[PDB]
C-alpha cells in the first residue's frame, strides 16, 4: 500500500529521494525526460496524490515537487523571466484601458481588468507514446487546467477552514507539510496566468477580507510574500498600459499641435525646433510646465497617476501584516527578512518602481506583432540556454534566427531595452572563460556582437557607447579562429573595431592604457619562421599576425576623414617606443627596411604566406600615414606638428620610397586569357598605403618632384593601358587610379 | 627530553612550554554539586605553596592530568 | 504478427479507409502486468491516419483487423515494436506489448 | 506614432520633480512608525526592534566576506531612508530653536545608533577595500547623517569597536578610497570642449567626465572630519598611528597627499586659462 | 625567481631580511597547523614505510591520530552565533587552505587508502599483526569531509582531485565502501566541465549497477541527484 | 622572495635546497621559520640586536646549517655544527 509506509521507515526515505531523482532528474527544463517521467507517474495518480488528506508529508512534498516541475515549470519560468518587460502594442483595445475603473477609483482590484502585453505562448502537448517527433518542444503534456482551478481553490478553502479551526491534525506531519505545496502550486499556477475573472475574484475574496490574519510559519511567510509580489507586478503593469494610453493619445494630440505652428528675423527662429529640433531634444523641451494649454490633461494624469497608489488600497494591508510579522517574534532565514523589507519598501516607493519600469517600456506597431512575438520567443530560448557541449547548435540556430528578422533594425532601441548585449556577453564568458584552446569553438556570438548590432543599429549614440563598457574584456582576451579574417587571428578585435568604427566621441573616449595594451600584444610577435602559417607549431595550412591589430589602430586613430591628434601622438610614441617589424635592409636597426622588404617579399611569392608579409607592412605604413599629422588642415603654425612631421621623416628611408610606390611589378596576371592569381601578388590597392603616406606626410609641394617622378603609377597607367578584357587587375586598378586624386592639387 | 647542549643536537621547548591557570586554596576545591567556568578571580595572583594549580599546555592546548589508568609499561600501584 | 482476440464484437463488417481516423481508448500495458502507457485514464482519446506511419506498425495492423465498437485485446510481438533498440527510458530493449484498444469511433 | 519617444520623456520629469512629494513623506514617518519602542508582546529584550533585526541582517551580511561587494538595492534603499530620517536639516531663537533643533536631531541620531548602525557603517566600510561603488557612497552617507554635529557617544562606541576588533582593513580601505579620488583632470577638459563642431551639439550625454565624484569626495571628507570633530583626540591619536594594530598607516598624511593633487591640479586649470578674457559658465562650474 | 644564498665573504650591500608580522593572526593557529602537518606527515610516513609488505604496526597510535584530525577538522556546528560561526569557518579555511598548499598529505593520504590488496579482513589482519583492517571506514569517511570542507570555501581544488581520474575510478568500487566523497565532490562545485563530465556513460552504469547490486542505500539517489543540476549554474551548460 | 624549501614530494626525499623563491607560497606560508635559543631560563627574551638562535622549519626536521661553500642547503637535526648554526642577528650596522 502507500499509507502502511506512514509507520514503516527506510521505505519513507528510499521512496521521497526517488521523488527528488524524479523531480532533478527533469530540472531546468527537459524534452525527453519529461515525456519518459509522464508514464511512470500518470494525471490521475497525481490527483489521486495530491487528493489523499492522509497521506504522510513527506510524500506530499515530493508528489507536488514531482507536479510542478513536470507539468508546469517552463511556461512558468519563461514568464517569470519575461515578467520586467512591458513590450505593449498599438491596439484600439490597448488605448481603451482606464488607470481607474470607474469614477467611484478607491483601490480596482490588482489581477482583475484587462492586459494587452506580449506574453508568452501558451502551447502544450500529448504524450501519445506512439507517434514521432512531439520531443522537441511543447513539453509535458497538459495535465487537466479546469479540474485544477477547481480542486484546487476548493481544498485551499479546506485547508484556510482547517487552519482557522486550529486542529491537531493536519493533512501531513506539521502545518508546514499542509500548507507550503499548496501555496506552492497556488503561486505557479498564478504567475502562469491560468487564474481570471471570477476564480480570480473568489481567490482575493478568500485571502482577503483572509489567512494573513492566521499564524503561520516561515516558509509559508516567504510564499505569501512571493504573491504580494506578483500582485504589486500586476498593479505596476496596470499603471504601465495606462501610461501608454496616454502617451499614445497626447502624443498625437502635441503631433498636431506642433504640426500647424511649423512656423507660423522671427522668433529666434524657433531654434529650428519645428524640423531640425523635433527629437528628443524636442520632447524634453515640450515639457508640461510652460507651453500652450495641452498641459492640463498632463498635469491632471500626472496627478492621476501619483494619487500616491493607482492609505487606501491593498498597500495599508500589506504594510500593516508586515509590521504584526515582524511585531510577532524574532525572525530567522535572512531570505525572509530580505523578502520582507524588500516588500515593504517597494509599496513605501511605487514611485521607484514607476521609474524602473518606465526605461524598458516600448510601443510596438500592430503590424508586427506576430514577428515580435516569435523574436521574444527565440530570446527565451536564448535565455534558458544561457550559462554548452550540444546546445551549441541550438544556440546557433536561434542566433540565425534572430538574424532574420525585421524588428531587429527597425527597431534598435527596443533590441538595446531587451539588453542581448549582456546576454551575449554572459555567453561568450562562459564559453572562452578556462583557457586552454576554448573547446567549443564556433565564434557567432561574436559576429552578432557585431554585425546587425552596431552595423543596422547605426549606434544612434547610444549602442556603440553601450558596446564601449566591454572593450577592456573584448581586446583582453584576443582569440582565435575567427573566419571575418579569413584564417584565425582576432575574433573580437572586429567587435572591439566596430565598437568604435565611426564615432569620433568615442574614439576621443578611448584610454592610453587600452591603446598601450594593444602596442604590447603588436609586440608580441617578435618572431619569424620559413613554415606556411605557423603559429606555435604544425604548419599544415598554407593559405595575418599583427595585420588585425594594426587595422584595428587604423580604426581606433582615423574616425571619418580626420585624424586625432590625442590618439596620434600617444599611438606613434609607443610604436616608435618599441619597434615591431623586422626590416633586413635597415639590419643594424630594430626593422622598417622597406627598401629591400617589398623585395624579398615578392621573391618568396614565387617560392615554397605571400601576401602576408606584404600586407603587414602595407597596413603598418597606413596606420602611420593616417597617423600623420595634418598638415595645415587645423593647424600649420607649430606645435607637436613638425615634431612627428620630423619623427616620421626619420623613419631618410621614407624620405625616398619611389622605388617602391612606383615599382613595377605590376602583373597583368590574367594578361590574354587566363592566370588570375588573387592569392598570392601585389594588390592593385597596395600601393594605396604608398601615396596615402606621401599624401600625408610629404605631398607635391612643388612641381619639380612630380617631374621627377612624371607618372606616378607609369608602369601601372601602361597595365591600365593595356587593360583595354576585364576581370582583372583592371577591376581594382581601376578604384586605385580613382583614389589618385593627388594629380586635382 | 634530554637537554645536554652540545650545540649539535638540539633540544625542543614547544612540547616542554606550560602555561599556568587559576590557582585555589585546598579548601577552595569549587564543585558544589554541579559547577561553565564563571570564574570569581581578577587574576596574576601569586602562587603560594599549598595552593591548588592547573597547568595547560601552550601548544597542546590542554591539561596535564593524572590519568584512571594503569600499567604504563609499569608494575606497582601507581597511575 | 497480428494476435487479436476479440472480447466483445462490434460492427462486424466495418473496416478501416485509408483516409479515415480509429478513435481508440487504448490502455496498452508491458508484460508482467506493467502500465506503461493509459490513453483512458487522459480522458483523451487517440487519432492517428492509416498509412501515414504517424503510429507504430503493430497498432495499425491491430485497428485494420477490429470493427466498429468492437472491443479487441491486442499483443505486439517485437517485429512490430520500437525494435532492438527500444523506447528510450519506457520500453526496455527487446519486449513485447500488449494492447487492449477499444474503438469508439471511425472518422 | 510609431516612434512614440513621450513615454522615455516623462520619465525626466517623474524620476525627480515629482519625487520630491513621496522624499517629503515617509522617511521619517516609516521610521518611527516600524520602531514603536518595544513593539506590543503582551508576553528581557521584548523579542528585539524590527528595525534592530534589519540592521543585525545588514551587519551579518556584511560579515559574510566574498572579496566583493555586491549591488543589494535594499542597502541603497534603506541607506537613503536612514540618512534622510537623521537630515531633516532665517533669525531664530539663538538659545530654543537651535537648542530643540539639536535635542531632535540628537533623538534621532540616538534612535539609529541604538541598534549598531555605527558597527553596520564601519563593517561595509571595512568590506569594500579600495572599491569606490555607490555602496560606499551610501555608507558614508549614512555615517554623515549619523555623525552631524559630532555626538561624542557614536565616536566612542565606533573607537572602542575598533580597539576590541582589531579592524586592519578599514583603514586600508579608507586610504584605498582616498588613492582612487578623482582630480579636475585637465585633459578631460581639453578633450571634451573639442565636441562635435563646437559645444555639445550632438548632446548625446550630459555626463561630467571630467571631475568624476566631487560628491563623493566631499562626503569622504565630512565624514572623516566628523569623525574627530569635538577635539576628541582619542582618534585623532588613534587615526595617526593604529598602535592597537599590527599595520600602521597615516591618513593624515594621505590626504596632505590629496591636497598636493587638487591644488596642482587646480593651478594647472588656473595657467590653461591664463591669457583669457572671459571665464565661460563650464570652466567656471568646474572651479566651483 | 629562483635564487641562492652564496656571497662569498662579501655579497651585494643592498640587502635586508624585511621581516613580516607572523606573531597574532596567523599565531597560535598557524603554528599548531604546522606543527600538526609536521607529526602528521612523520607518523603516516612511518606507517606506510612499515606498510611496505608484512617492527609491529601501530594501531592505537593510528586511532588517536585519527580521531584527533577528525575533532581538528569538525564541523562548527549550528547552535552558535553567526559571527562565531563566520570565525570559525573562516579558521577552517585558513587550516585547510595551509594543508594543501604546503606539504599536501592528501595525496599520500590516498597512498594509505590504497591498501585495499586485503579485501578481507580477516586474513591480512592476521598475518599482519591483530584487529586493525576495520577502522579503514573512518579513515576514508574523515578525510572524504576534509576533502569536502577544503573545497567548499572558495575553489580550492576541485581541479586537482578530478585531475586523479584514473583514481576517480578507482574510488568508484562496489566492495565495503562509502559513496560520501563521491557525494560531496559533485554537491560542493563544478569548477571545470571535468568534474561534471568525466561521469561517462562507464561510470553511470557502474553506480547503477551499485545500486543493483546492493540493496537500496538510499545516499546513492542523492549524489545521483547531485549529478544533475548543482548550483542552478547547470541550465543546460 | 622569501627562503623557501621545495614541496609536492620533492621535500623529505632531497630536502636540501633552500629555494629563495616567493609567489603564493608567502600568504600560504610553508615558508615559516620557528626559531630557538640556546638559554633555557628566559628564553623568550625580547632579543637584543645580536645574539645567536636556532632555526628549524616548520614542516621539515631539518635544521638551518651553514655549510663551507658560504650556502645553507640545510642539515638534519641530529647534525647540527657550532658556529654555522648559531645564526646572531645583525644591528643596523656591519662589520661585527
Amino acid at each position: 500500500d502507500i499509507l502502511e509506509l506512514t509507520e514503516q521507515e527506510e521505505l519513507l526515505q528510499f521512496h521521497y529521494h526517488t521523488l527528488r531523482l524524479y523531480s532533478a532528474v527533469c530540472a531546468l527544463g527537459n524534452h525527453r525526460v519529461a515525456h519518459a517521467l509522464c508514464s511512470h507517474v500518470d494525471e490521475p495518480q497525481l490527483l489521486y496524490a495530491i487528493e489523499n488528506k492522509y497521506m504522510p508529508g513527506l510524500l506530499r512534498a515530493g508528489y507536488y515537487d514531482l507536479l510542478i516541475d513536470i507539468h508546469l515549470s517552463s511556461y512558468a519560468t519563461a514568464r517569470l523571466m519575461m515578467n520586467n518587460e512591458f513590450i505593449v502594442p498599438m491596439t484600439e483595445e490597448t488605448k481603451s484601458i482606464t488607470l481607474f475603473p470607474d469614477e467611484n477609483k478607491k483601490h480596482g482590484l490588482p489581477g482583475i481588468g484587462l492586459s494587452t502585453s506580449l506574453r508568452p505562448r501558451m502551447r502544450f502537448s500529448s504524450p501519445s507514446f506512439v507517434s514521432i517527433s512531439n520531443d522537441c518542444y511543447q513539453y509535458s503534456p497538459e495535465f487537466p487546467l479546469d479540474i485544477l482551478k477547481a480542486k484546487t481553490i476548493q481544498m485551499l478553502t479546506e485547508a484556510v477552514k482547517e487552519g482557522s479551526l486550529h486542529a491537531r491534525d493536519p493533512v501531513g506531519g506539521t502545518t508546514e507539510f499542509l500548507f507550503v505545496p499548496l501555496i506552492k502550486l497556488f503561486y505557479t499556477l498564478l504567475i502562469m496566468g491560468i487564474f481570471h475573472n471570477e476564480d480570480l475574484k473568489h481567490i482575493l475574496q478568500l485571502i482577503e477580507p483572509g489567512l494573513l490574519q492566521m499564524k503561520l510559519p516561515e516558509p509559508v511567510k516567504l510564499q505569501m510574500c512571493l504573491l504580494l509580489q506578483y500582485l504589486c507586478d500586476c498593479q505596476v503593469r496596470h499603471r504601465i498600459e495606462a501610461i501608454v494610453a496616454f502617451s499614445d493619445d497626447f502624443v498625437a494630440k502635441l503631433q498636431d499641435n506642433q504640426r500647424f505652428r511649423y512656423n507660423e528675423l522671427l522668433d529666434f527662429h524657433e531654434d529650428l525646433m519645428t524640423h531640425c529640433g523635433i527629437e528628443l531634444d524636442e520632447d524634453g523641451s515640450l515639457d508640461g510646465s510652460n507651453d500652450l494649454t495641452i498641459r492640463g490633461r498632463l498635469l491632471d494624469l500626472v496627478e492621476k497617476v501619483t494619487y500616491l497608489k493607482k492609505c487606501s488600497s491593498l498597500q495599508q494591508l500589506i504594510s500593516e501584516t508586515m509590521v504584526r510579522w515582524a511585531q510577532e517574534s524574532v525572525i530567522e532565514d535572512p531570505e525572509l527578512v530580505r523578502a520582507m523589507f524588500v516588500l515593504l519598501h517597494r509599496q513605501y516607493d511605487g514611485i521607484g518602481g514607476l521609474v524602473r519600469a518606465l526605461p524598458k517600456t516600448y510601443t510596438i506597431n500592430g503590424v508586427s506583432v506576430e514577428d515580435t512575438i516569435n523574436l521574444l520567443a527565440s530570446l527565451g530560448q536564448i535565455r534558458s540556454l544561457l550559462s554548452g557541449k550540444e546546445e551549441e547548435k541550438l544556440m546557433i540556430r536561434g542566433l540565425g534566427d534572430i538574424m532574420n528578422n525585421k524588428v531587429f533594425y527597425q527597431h534598435p532601441n527596443l533590441m538595446r531595452a531587451l539588453g542581448m548585449h549582456e546576454t551575449v556577453m554572459e555567453v561568450m564568458v562562459n564559453v572562452l572563460g578556462g583557457g586552454e584552446s576554448k573547446e567549443i569553438t564556433f565564434p557567432k556570438m561574436v559576429a552578432n556582437c557585431c554585425r546587425f548590432l552596431c552595423y543596422f543599429c547605426r549606434i544612434s549614440r547610444q549602442n556603440q557607447k553601450a558596446m564601449f563598457d566591454h572593450l577592456s574584456y573584448l581586446l583582453e582576451n584576443s582569440s582565435v579562429g575567427l573566419a571575418s579574417p579569413a584564417m584565425r587571428g582576432s575574433t573580437p578585435l572586429d567587435v572591439a573595431a566596430a565598437s568604435v568604427m565611426d564615432n569620433n566621441e568615442l574614439a576621443l573616449a578611448l584610454r592610453e592604457p587600452d591603446l598601450e595594451k594593444v602596442v604590447r600584444y603588436l609586440a608580441g610577435c617578435g618572431l619569424q619562421s620559413c613554415q606556411m602559417l605557423v603559429s606555435k607549431g604544425y604548419p599544415d595550412i598554407g593559405w595575418v599576425e599583427g595585420e588585425r591589430y594594426l587595422d584595428f589602430l587604423r580604426f581606433a586613430v582615423f574616425c571619418n576623414g580626420e585624424s586625432v591628434e590625442e590618439n596620434a601622438n600617444v599611438v606613434v610614441r609607443l610604436l616608435i617606443r618599441r619597434p615591431e617589424c623586422f626590416g633586413p635592409a635597415l639590419r643594424g636597426e630594430g626593422g622598417n627596411g622597406l627598401l629591400a622588404a617589398m623585395e624579398e617579399a615578392i621573391k618568396i611569392a614565387e617560392d615554397p604566406m605571400g601576401n602576408a608579409i606584404m600586407t603587414f607592412y602595407a597596413a603598418l605604413i597606413d596606420l602611420l600615414g593616417r597617423c600623420a599629422p595634418e598638415m595645415h588642415l587645423i593647424h600649420a603654425g607649430k606645435g607637436e606638428a613638425i615634431r612627428i612631421r620630423s619623427i616620421l621623416r626619420s623613419l631618410g628611408d621614407l624620405v625616398g620610397v619611389i622605388s617602391i610606390a612606383f615599382q613595377m611589378p605590376t602583373i597583368a596576371k590574367d594578361g590574354k586569357v587566363v592566370e588570375p592569381d588573387m592569392s598570392a601578388g601585389f594588390c592593385p590597392d597596395h600601393k594605396a598605403a604608398m601615396v596615402l603616406f606621401l599624401d600625408r606626410v610629404y605631398g607635391i609641394e612643388v612641381q619639380d618632384f612630380l617631374l621627377h617622378l612624371l607618372e606616378v603609377g607609369f608602369l601601372p597607367d601602361l597595365r591600365a593601358a593595356a587593360s583595354l578584357s576585364a576581370t582583372d587587375m583592371a577591376l581594382a586598378l581601376n578604384r586605385y587610379l580613382c583614389t589618385a586624386v593627388l594629380p586635382l592639387l | 627530553e634530554s637537554t645536554s647542549n652540545s650545540k649539535n643536537v638540539p633540544p625542543d621547548l614547544s612540547i616542554c612550554t606550560f602555561v599556568l591557570e587559576q590557582s585555589l586554596s585546598v579548601r577552595a576545591l569549587q564543585e558544589m554539586l554541579a559547577n561553565m567556568k564563571t570564574a570569581q578571580g581578577g587574576g596574576h595572583r601569586t602562587l603560594l605553596y599549598g595552593h591548588a594549580i592547573l597547568l595547560r599546555h601552550s601548544y597542546s592546548g590542554m591539561y596535564l592530568c593524572c590519568l584512571s589508568t594503569s600499567r604504563s609499561s609499569t608494575d606497582k600501584l601507581a597511575f | 504478427g497480428v494476435e487479436i482476440e476479440t472480447i466483445s464484437p462490434g460492427d462486424g463488417r466495418t473496416f478501416p479507409k485509408k483516409g479515415q481516423t480509429c478513435v481508440v481508448h487504448y490502455t496498452g500495458m508491458l508484460q508482467n502486468g506493467k502500465k506503461f502507457d493509459s490513453s483512458r485514464d487522459r480522458n483523451k482519446p487517440f487519432k492517428f491516419r492509416i498509412g501515414k506511419q504517424e503510429v507504430i506498425k503493430g497498432f495499425e495492423e491491430g485497428a485494420a483487423q477490429m470493427s466498429l465498437g468492437q472491443r479487441a485485446k491486442l499483443t505486439c510481438t517485437p517485429d512490430v515494436a520500437y525494435g532492438a533498440t527500444g523506447h528510450p527510458g519506457v520500453i526496455p530493449p527487446n519486449a513485447t506489448l500488449i494492447f487492449d484498444v477499444e474503438l469508439l469511433n471511425l472518422e | 506614432p510609431r516612434h512614440r519617444a513621450v513615454n522615455l520623456f516623462l520619465q525626466g520629469y517623474e524620476k525627480s520633480w515629482i519625487e520630491t512629494e513621496e522624499h517629503y513623506f515617509e522617511d521619517k514617518l516609516i521610521e518611527d512608525l516600524a520602531k514603536p519602542g518595544a513593539e506590543l508582546p503582551e508576553e528581557a529584550m521584548k523579542r528585539v526592534d524590527p528595525l534592530h533585526q534589519l540592521i543585525l541582517l545588514f551587519s551579518r551580511t556584511a560579515l559574510t566576506e566574498k572579496c566583493k561587494l555586491e549591488e543589494d538595492f535594499l542597502y541603497m534603499a534603506y541607506a537613503d531612508i536612514m540618512a534622510k530620517s537623521c537630515h531633516d536639516e532665517e533669525e531664530v531663537k539663538s538659545f530654543e530653536e537651535k537648542e530643540m533643533e539639536k535635542q531632535k536631531l540628537l533623538y534621532q541620531q540616538a534612535r539609529l545608533h541604538d541598534r549598531g548602525a555605527a558597527e553596520m557603517v564601519l563593517q561595509t566600510i571595512s568590506a569594500s577595500k579600495g572599491e569606490t561603488g555607490p555602496m560606499v557612497a551610501a555608507t558614508l552617507k549614512l555615517g554623515i547623517a549619523i555623525l552631524n554635529g559630532g555626538n561624542s557617544t557614536v565616536q566612542q562606541k565606533m573607537l572602542d569597536y575598533l580597539k576590541e576588533k582589531k579592524d586592519v582593513g578599514f583603514f586600508q580601505s579608507l586610504a584605498g578610497l582616498m588613492q582612487s579620488c578623482s582630480v579636475l583632470d585637465l585633459n578631460a577638459f581639453e578633450r571634451q570642449n573639442k565636441a562635435e563642431g563646437l559645444g555639445m551639439v550632438t548632446e548625446e550625454g550630459s555626463g561630467e567626465k571630467v571631475l568624476q565624484d566631487d560628491e563623493f569626495t566631499c562626503d569622504l571628507f565630512r565624514f572623516l572630519q566628523l569623525l574627530c570633530e569635538g577635539h576628541n583626540s582619542d582618534f585623532q591619536n588613534y587615526l595617526r598611528t593604529q598602535t592597537g594594530n599590527n599595520t600602521t598607516v597615516n591618513i593624515i598624511i594621505s590626504t596632505v597627499d590629496y591636497l598636493l593633487r587638487v591644488q596642482e591640479s587646480i593651478s594647472d586649470f588656473y595657467w590653461y586659462y591664463s591669457g583669457k578674457d572671459i571665464i565661460d559658465e563650464q570652466g567656471q562650474r568646474n572651479f566651483s | 625567481i629562483q635564487r641562492k644564498a652564496i656571497m662569498h665573504h662579501e655579497g651585494h650591500m643592498d640587502d635586508g631580511l624585511n621581516l613580516s608580522r607572523s606573531q597574532h593572526e596567523e599565531s597560535r593557529t598557524a603554528r599548531v597547523i604546522r606543527s600538526t602537518v609536521f607529526l602528521f606527515n612523520r607518523f603516516i610516513r612511518g606507517l606506510d614505510a612499515l606498510s611496505k609488505k608484512v617492527i609491529d604496526l601501530p594501531i592505537e597510535s593510528v586511532s588517536l591520530s585519527l580521531q584527533d584530525l577528525i575533532g581538528y577538522f569538525h564541523p562548527p556546528d549550528e547552535h552558535l552565533e553567526h559571527e562565531d560561526k563566520q570565525n570559525r569557518l573562516r579558521a577552517l579555511k585558513n587550516r585547510q587552505n595551509l594543508f594543501q598548499e604546503e606539504g599536501m598529505i592528501n595525496l599520500v593520504l590516498e597512498c594509505i587508502d590504497r591498501l585495499h590488496v586485503y579485501s578481507s579482513a580477516a586474513h591480512f589482519a592476521d598475518v599482519a599483526g591483530r584487529e586493525a583492517g576495520e577502522s579503514w571506514k573512518s579513515i576514508l569517511n574523515s578525510l572524504y569531509e576534509l576533502l569536502a570542507a577544503l573545497i567548499r570555501g572558495n575553489r580550492k581544488n576541485c581541479a586537482q582531485f578530478s585531475g586523479s581520474l584514473d583514481w576517480l575510478i578507482s574510488r568508484l568500487e562496489r566492495l565495503e565502501a562509502s559513496s560520501g566523497i563521491l557525494e560531496v565532490l559533485h554537491c560542493v562545485l563544478v569548477e571545470s566541465p571535468e568534474a561534471l563530465n568525466i561521469i561517462k556513460e562507464g561510470h553511470i552504469k557502474s553506480i547503477i549497477s551499485l545500486l543493483d547490486k546492493h540493496g537500496r542505500n538510499h545516499k546513492v539517489l542523492d549524489v545521483l541527484c547531485s549529478l544533475c543540476v548543482c548550483h542552478g549554474v547547470a541550465v543546460r551548460s | 622572495e622569501c627562503l623557501t624549501v621545495p614541496s609536492g614530494e620533492h621535500g623529505e626525499e632531497q630536502r636540501r635546497t633552500v629555494h629563495y623563491e616567493g609567489g603564493a607560497v608567502s600568504v600560504h606560508a610553508r615558508s615559516l621559520w620557528r626559531l630557538e635559543t640556546l638559554r633555557v631560563a628566559w628564553s623568550g627574551s625580547h632579543i637584543r640586536w645580536g645574539q645567536p638562535f636556532r632555526l628549524r622549519h616548520v614542516t621539515t626536521g631539518k635544521y638551518l646549517s651553514l655549510m663551507e661553500d658560504k650556502n645553507l642547503l640545510l642539515m638534519d637535526k641530529e647534525k647540527a655544527d657550532v658556529k654555522s648554526t648559531a645564526f646572531a642577528f645583525r644591528s643596523s650596522k656591519e662589520k661585527l
